[PDB]
């Protein structure tokens, strides 16, 4: 029967660790992501939550019929 | 048999007492095993010879696994989900280890409760204090562990008692 049907323990062994790494490493993933959003939204300084300003290139910068602008 | 280790199931060298007659009447014991013997035990031994016979004819073998030493939960860091993995494992296969020691010094105790007869309370006197001594320590490894054990739980219930006999050790050398 174990011949025929089952493996040696070591694939469960080495199978169980390739999965654990990555949920492990899946899991400090998504802890670090939720934090660097957070300091994101915070500072504004990443390229998330980038809200848009008025484009300096529809500021007219001739002569206006009044020295004083 | 030869099976089983002598050393970890040990027996006393079993005295029997030779039979005395006191008596011209038949004993009607003997007369029975003998039968016994004749009618049960010599087909049973031929059918048994025939049966050896065959497996010795094939034979062939099957060996016990042996596991590596890993390092214990001790020496994992916090979040290195690999080391703790292998040392649970490790931790487990004590566990079931110190559970099947546990079972051979009951099953001595058992035997030597029933071998004894009428004298049990003073000659199974070793075997009760073997028993008492891994009862003990099974007691401190193990108890109050819970149904979701660890080896983390069982490190924490060792510091525990670490702490625990240390401060009475101080305040022992305070007095
Ligand atoms: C000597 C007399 C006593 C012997 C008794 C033996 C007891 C066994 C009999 C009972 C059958 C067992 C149940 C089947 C469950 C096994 C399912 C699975 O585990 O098997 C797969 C294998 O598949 C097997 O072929 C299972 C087929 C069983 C199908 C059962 C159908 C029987 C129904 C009977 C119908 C008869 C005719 C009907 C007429 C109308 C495994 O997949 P695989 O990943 O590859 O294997 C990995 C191990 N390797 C790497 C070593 C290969």
């Amino acid at each position: 029967i174990a011949r025929t049907f089952y493996d040696g323990p070591e694939k469960n062994y080495e199978k169980t660790m390739a999965i654990l790494q990555i949920e492990a490493e899946k899991a400090e993933l998504r802890l670090k992501e939720l934090e660097v959003r957070r300091l994101m939204r915070a500072r504004g300084d990443g390229p998330w939550y980038q809200y848009p300003t008025i484009d300096k290139a529809l500021i007219d910068h001739s002569p206006k019929t009044t020295p004083d602008n | 048999p030869d099976s089983w280790d002598k050393d970890v199931y040990p027996e006393p060298p079993r005295r029997t007492p030779a039979p005395a007659p006191q008596t011209s009447l038949p004993n009607p014991v003997t007369y029975l095993t003998k039968i016994f013997d004749l009618l049960v035990d010599r087909p049973v031994t031929l059918a048994r010879e025939f049966i050896e016979q065959q497996h010795a004819k094939n034979r062939y073998y099957y060996y016990h696994r042996e596991f590596r030493r890993v390092p214990d939960i001790t020496e994992c860091e916090e979040k290195d989900i690999l080391c703790m993995f292998e040392a649970e494992m490790q931790w487990r296969r004590d566990y079931k280890v110190d559970q099947e020691i546990v079972n051979i010094i009951q099953e001595r105790l058992k035997a030597c409760q029933q071998r004894e007869g009428e004298s049990y309370r003073q000659n199974c006197a070793k075997e009760l204090e073997q028993f008492t001594q891994v009862s003990k320590a099974f007691q401190d490894r193990y108890s109050d562990l819970g149904a979701h054990y660890s080896a983390r739980k069982c490190l924490a219930k060792q510091k525990q008692r670490m702490l625990a006999e240390r401060k009475a050790a101080k305040e022992a050398a305070a007095a």
